[PDB]
């Protein structure tokens, strides 16, 4: 599973994660995490190891093996957890949810003990991690982003919609960048260099960005930091470019005929390999690869049984 | 006022002015009140500046002579304006009652009122007797003595109207209480002879038909069997058996107690020595056997009292049975003025209602030949109850007072609420009163049409639908309400009417009522009614709620599935509204509604100010959240952000249309919808 | 049963509204003689002696004879039907008809195929011309609830005017015109 550089983590509420090859629609194995349905998934940069999100659990997996057996394992808070994240350097595990509170958990810790609390507003609905060791973006319920330095709980706060909730947060790649989308889904970036102190600098506000968004799931980067990707509550992905920050394409899951429509909400997108190929998900359980700039849809996976959502993927090996 | 505010620097000007007004006119009701609400104004302003500088005793008593320049005078002309009105003068003299019951402690208040209170008609006294029952002979005796003189002056004028109150009072488990009581009972029964000790037959009489000893032990069994098997509790459970096993040891009254020993008492006897024998002894195996024995008499109650039907009146209460003329009102009256029903008899049996709960459905017949229906039961605190119907007629008379509600019929459906002691009473059955969730399954039953359809299309794309995250909720939720149409009501309101002009005026009061219920339920705190506690008329139309709950804004601390917004107008409830549905007669109603609660925002304040002072409901408040005494303040203040429009947005004031909108708007929230509680059908 | 539409075809012949009366008190009688229930043909010959007693029960005897009929006959006797409702503006027969319609919407059964769309215009229009304005104001919205329209619109607020509740009118206004221009 992790040894095979293009394959694919898919979960849905049905209580299994899936991983098949992106390029050829072929499963490999399965892993369980019967506690609750998916609220998110993850795929190291570590090289490697699964991270899932769901309610009361944090459930990380040995990615590498046939069969990944629970690394620490969570088992988590008694509220319901949203996020993951796995730092670049093997580094701390962070976990949102509800309550405002964030929890850090070791990868190489074997019990439920906290490494490191971070202060936070309404439950948090991301997480996403820099390559700096000083940087970490959450994006919350409250409409409320937040940096914290990773080491001393020195935070920065900002909030470009109060009245609005942000779902999804992300980085780009050389470090200090920032983009969200929001419970209108209009999505807003920003570059952060940068800077470590009593606060964490410097929010520099770079462009906003029209994703065709009623309510946006997720917006995730490329590891060539040449792309951005959407997703809408309603059927449509969309991708532009990190040079300027204008629409380079869209996937439509919505047919001219009404009968297949509303088929699901658009879960989850991100950018694999060369700035060619894109990996999104439906909740009519279809994960599936298709192109930039191209808009054809390569390959789609019909392998789950309720309602795929935040598909995660390994890049390389 | 109106460019000053109210302050310092601006109370004794506004008090010359209405103190000149006062002596122009003498006799203009008006002017006194303004004269009085100033001062009892200056009262408040003052006090928040004791308030102010007393949290960060000095202060309140150097206050004692400046608050009493005003409390004093605010006394006096609260006590002429209320001699120089009638009906209205109640808010007057509650304005009176709460104030000086915070200022219970300094002498010339009570001066004031030991002079001022004979300046009042009694028959206007009698709606206050619950308010000063409650604090008869309290710890503060310049409040409980002159409580005391009033009741007792109440008694040589109205016995009647104190024999119920205080042969329920009597049975208060303090001390002070219950003397107080036997005093002014001995000063009532110097006119009215034995009519207390019948009263106090009567009560009883239904305290033991309420509840049988099948019931009593039933529930003290169940938690015997939790705590002995659950909990492995021994020492609890002898506690909880312990007062079951002293009403068994002290034996039967009536054929049901004695048929219960033969059946179950002779088993729980046995039991009952286990018990003893290992809280002495250590015998666990004892415990093992008689914990089985109350398992098998636990079980023989169960299948034993779904026949609990027909409760005939000989078993259990042979006093009643043969009940007389006598000279006792009929529950749910009086008025004092008018020829009152004495109680002529009551029917043989009475009829149990087949639920969770068994409410007893009594039946009297009185002098003027009438029947009256009640709903005894037990396990029920009634005066939360109660002053929510004061409160319902607190809105109903100042929609009376608006000409826009005198045209446009708007009232509050009403009915009796009539508390007995021990966590019991009469609540009182109304006609042609419909489960909202039993019509529309009476719809669907007709058109043989599953019940659970839109909630097993949510269960088929989720399962496991309650784990999920707010937006997979919501997915979930919206497919299956655009897989659905719940339009059962307004086919069963077409339907059910004989006409279209029936259904036409059948629709319009339904509209009215609606609106009306919903800004009533934001601005009193509505919030844990499920649909089975929603109720409708055949005839009407109208909506009636019998559950109040916790609706005093303290049910919005729920968390587990709340109660996320205070009110809620459902899917089914605008499909039966108008083409125009919340545009047109809705809105309209709304803002007339709310343009009452603005300009006599002052009575709501007061009357939510007395039900939340009163220390016996106040400590009520304390299940769910909040210093008890500053969290009713906090209450008040929020009483007040909501009648100010400041509650959406608290550092501004909105307007009338303004804070419809907003409220619409939070009632259209769809996702708050997801998170909340099944029993609300989030479908309908 | 047949005997039933040889009257109903006498709606063909009748022009003045004292001729329609006595088509309905006909066709009264006729149902009445030939119906399902021996109660009604027993009260057959009263219907004959008084008058009244066939207006009665002419939506008792109609339900049951209407059934019994074939779908030919049946739309046979519409036809009559709507021929009596098309020719003259009577009251009395005409909310007669109105009373059988509503009885047969109202009833599993389902509706009198009295024209297209089951007459809802015309059933609307006669409801505005007998004064069932109510009447007229459910079938208004019947049209409505297929989709919103500018006539029904407005036709739903001159309903609203003419039932003395401005208040509706208002409301449909706005809804008209937040809906379309
Ligand atoms: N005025 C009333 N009129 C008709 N039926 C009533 C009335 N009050 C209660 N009921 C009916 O009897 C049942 C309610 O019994 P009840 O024991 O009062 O509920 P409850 O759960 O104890 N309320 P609460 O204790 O406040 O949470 C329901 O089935 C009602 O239909
Ligand atoms: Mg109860
Ligand atoms: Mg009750």
């Amino acid at each position: 599973v992790g040894s095979d550089p293009v394959i694919l983590a898919t979960a849905g509420y049905d209580h299994t994660v899936r991983f098949w090859q992106a390029h050829s629609g072929i499963c490999t194995r399965t892993v369980q995490h019967q506690d609750s349905q998916v609220n998110a998934l993850e795929v190291t940069p570590d090289r490697s190891m699964i991270a899932a999100a769901g309610y009361q659990h944090i459930r990380m997996y040995d990615l590498n093996s046939n069969n990944p057996n629970p690394i620490i394992s969570y088992d988590g808070v008694n509220k319901n957890i949203a996020s993951v994240g796995f730092h670049e350097d093997g580094r701390w595990m962070y976990t949102g949810g509800e309550d405002c509170t964030a929890r850090i958990w070791d990868l190489r810790s074997r019990n439920l003990q906290c490494q490191r609390i971070f202060q936070v507003n309404a439950p948090i609905n991301c997480v996403c991690l820099h390559p700096n060791q000083a940087e970490l973006i959450v994006g919350d319920q409250s409409g409320a982003i937040h940096i914290w330095d990773l080491k001393t709980d020195h935070n920065e706060q900002l909030i470009p919609e109060p009245e609005v909730s942000i779902t999804s947060a992300h980085i780009d790649p050389d470090a200090s960048y920032m983009a969200a989308v929001n419970s209108t889904g209009n999505c807003y970036v920003w570059n952060l260099t940068g800077g470590i102190g009593d606060e964490v600098t410097q929010l520099i506000p770079k462009t906003k960005i029209p994703a065709h968004t009623r309510y946006a799931l997720q917006c995730r980067f490329s590891p060539d930091s040449t792309l951005l990707a959407t997703c809408s509550a309603d059927q449509t992905c969309k991708i532009w470019r990190t040079s300027n920050f204008s629409l380079m394409t869209e996937l439509s899951i919505k047919s001219g005929n009404p009968g297949e429509s509303s088929r699901g909400w658009m879960w989850g997108c991100a950018f694999s390999g060369d700035s060619q190929y894109i990996v999104t998900a439906s909740s009519d359980n279809l994960a599936r690869l298709w192109c930039v700039e191209t808009g054809e849809i390569k390959r789609e996976y019909g392998g789950h049984q309720k309602a795929v959502v935040c598909l995660a993927f390994n890049d390389s090996v | 006022l109106n460019l000053q505010g109210i302050n310092e620097s601006t109370i004794p000007k506004v008090l010359q002015y209405y103190s000149a007004a006062t002596e122009h006119d003498r006799s203009w009701y008006k002017a006194w009140h303004a004269w009085a609400v100033m001062n009892f104004e200056a009262v408040l302003h003052y006090k928040h500046q004791n308030q102010a500088r007393d949290e960060k005793k000095k202060v309140t008593e150097d206050l004692s002579k400046t608050l009493l320049m005003y409390t004093v005078p605010a006394v006096q002309g609260f006590f002429r304006s209320i001699s120089l009105s009638r009906g209205n003068n109640l808010q007057d003299t509650l304005r009176v009652l709460t104030l000086w019951f915070d200022y219970g402690h300094w002498p010339d208040v009570n001066e004031a009122l030991v002079e001022g209170v004979k300046a009042i008609q009694i028959d206007t006294w009698l709606q206050v007797i619950p308010q000063l029952i409650a604090r008869i002979d309290t710890p503060r005796p310049l409040v409980g003595r002159l409580i005391h003189q009033l009741l007792t002056d109440i008694g040589r004028y109205h016995p009647q109207a104190l024999i119920y109150p205080l042969t329920v009072a009597s049975k208060s488990t303090t001390t002070a209480r219950h003397n107080a009581a036997n005093k002014i009972l001995k000063n009532m029964c110097e006119h009215s002879n034995t009519l207390v000790q019948q009263a106090m037959m009567v009560s009883e009489e239904l305290i033991r038909v309420a509840i049988l000893w099948h019931e009593m032990w039933h529930e003290g069994l169940e938690e015997a069997s939790r705590l002995y098997f659950g909990e492995r509790n021994v020492k609890g459970m002898f506690e909880v058996l312990e007062p079951l096993h002293a009403m068994m040891e002290r034996g039967p009254q009536t054929l049901k107690e004695t048929s219960f020993n033969q059946a179950y008492g002779r088993d729980l006897m046995e039991a009952q020595e286990w018990c003893r024998k290992y809280m002495k002894s250590g015998n666990v195996k004892d415990l093992t056997q008689a914990w089985d024995l109350y398992y098998h008499v636990f079980r023989r109650i169960s299948k034993q009292l779904p026949q609990l039907t027909s409760l005939e009146l000989q078993y259990v209460s042979p006093k009643l049975l043969m009940c007389r003329d006598l000279e006792l009102a009929v529950p749910g009256t009086y008025d004092p003025n008018q020829p009152i029903i004495r109680i002529q008899s009551i029917a043989p049996s009475l009829q149990v209602i087949t639920s969770k709960q068994r409410p007893r459905k009594l039946t009297l017949m009185g002098s003027n030949g009438h029947e009256f229906v009640f709903l005894l039961k037990g396990h029920e605190d009634l005066r939360q109850d109660e002053r929510v119907m004061q409160l319902f007629g607190l809105v109903n008379t100042l929609l009376a007072n608006d000409p826009t509600s005198l045209r446009k019929n708007l009232s509050i459906q009403r009915y009796a609420v009539i508390p007995l002691s021990t966590n019991s009473g009469l609540i009182g059955w109304v006609p042609h009163c419909d489960t909202l969730h039993a019509l529309i399954r009476d719809y669907r039953e007709k058109k043989k049409i599953l019940l659970n359809i839109e909630h097993r299309i949510m269960l088929r794309m989720a399962p496991d639908y309650d784990h999920l995250t707010l937006m997979q909720k919501v997915e979930v939720f919206e497919h299956a309400v655009n897989n659905t149409a719940g339009d059962d009501l307004a086919k069963l309101l077409w339907l059910k009417s004989p006409s279209s002009e029936v259904w036409f005026d059948r629709r319009t009061n339904y509209t009215r009522s609606l609106a009306v219920m919903s800004m009533v339920g934001y601005i009193l705190g509505l919030g844990d009614r499920h649909p089975s506690n929603l109720m409708l008329d055949r005839l009407s139309g109208k909506i009636l709620h019998i559950d109040f709950g916790d609706c005093f804004e303290v049910a919005m601390t729920r968390e587990k599935f709340p109660e996320k917004i205070p009110f809620r107008l459902t899917r089914m409830l605008t499909n039966a509204m108008e083409v125009t549905g919340l545009d047109g007669n809705y809105r309209i109603t709304c803002h007339t509604v709310m343009e009452v609660l603005r300009e006599h925002k002052d009575s709501v304040m007061a009357v939510l100010e007395a039900f939340v002072y009163d220390p016996l409901l106040n400590w009520r408040l304390m299940d769910t959240n909040t210093a008890l005494n500053k969290k009713a303040i906090q209450i008040i203040n929020r009483v007040r952000d909501k009648l100010t429009g400041r509650d959406f947005s608290h550092d501004d004031t909105l307007d009338v249309p303004t804070q419809v909108e907003l409220l619409i708007k939070q009632a259209t929230s769809h996702e708050n919808l997801c998170q909340c509680y099944i029993g609300w059908c989030p479908f309908w | 049963s047949t005997i039933n539409l040889q009257k109903a075809w006498g709606a063909a012949r009748r022009v003045s509204k004292d001729d329609w009366l006595e088509w309905l008190r006909r066709l009264s009688l006729e149902l009445l003689k030939d119906s399902s229930s021996p109660s009604l043909r027993s009260c057959w010959a009263l219907a004959q002696a008084y008058n009244p007693m066939a207006r009665d029960l002419f939506n008792a005897a109609f339900v049951s004879c209407w059934s019994e009929l074939n779908e030919d006959q049946q739309d046979e006797l519409i036809r009559s039907i709507e021929l009596a409702l098309t020719s003259q503006d009577i009251a009395e027969v005409t909310q007669t008809l109105l009373n059988l319609a509503e009885f047969m919407e109202h009833s599993d059964k389902g509706p009198l195929p009295l024209r297209d769309d089951n007459g809802i215009v015309l059933l609307g229009e006669r409801a505005a011309k007998c004064r069932a304005y109510a009447k007229a104001l459910h079938y208004k919205e019947l049209e409505f609830q297929k989709g919103p329209t500018p006539a029904i619109l407005e036709s739903l607020i001159s309903i609203n005017n003419k039932l003395q509740q401005p208040e509706a009118a208002a409301g449909v206004l706005e809804y008209a015109m937040k809906h379309f221009g």
